[PDB]
């Protein structure tokens, strides 16, 4: 390649990367943080501990 | 798929054979891979000198 910076566009260098997702039947182990709340007492409330 | 250690450490003063008493092993690791298991062996520390 003869990338320039004097290349106008769609000449110029682009990094580009891919992400893929593989499920094989082994445990999951990589996702996004859970969310998490304030802690309340002495009230009838619903909870996911 | 998931490879549990449980471990327990005693004061023993017999020599021979196992003491008779009773204690239980409580959980020390859990690991998350995926393996078939069917053999296995053990390593020494042998003095190289
Ligand atoms: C968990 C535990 O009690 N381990 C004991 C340690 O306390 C003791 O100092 C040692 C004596 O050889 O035997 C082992
Ligand atoms: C264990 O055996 C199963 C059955 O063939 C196979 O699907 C799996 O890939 C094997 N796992 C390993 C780590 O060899």
């Amino acid at each position: 390649y003869g990338f320039q910076p004097t290349y106008g566009v769609g000449y110029q260098p682009y990094r580009v990367v891919v992400l893929s997702f593989e499920l094989l039947h082994a445990p999951a182990t990589v996702c996004g943080p859970k969310k998490s709340t304030n802690l309340v007492k002495n009230k009838c409330v619903n909870f996911n501990f | 798929g998931y490879f549990k250690i449980y471990s327990k450490h005693t004061p023993i003063n017999l020599v021979r054979d196992l003491p008779q008493g009773f204690s239980a092993l409580e959980p020390l690791v859990d690991l998350p891979i995926g393996i078939n298991i069917t053999r296995f062996q053990t390593l020494l520390a042998l003095h190289r000198s």
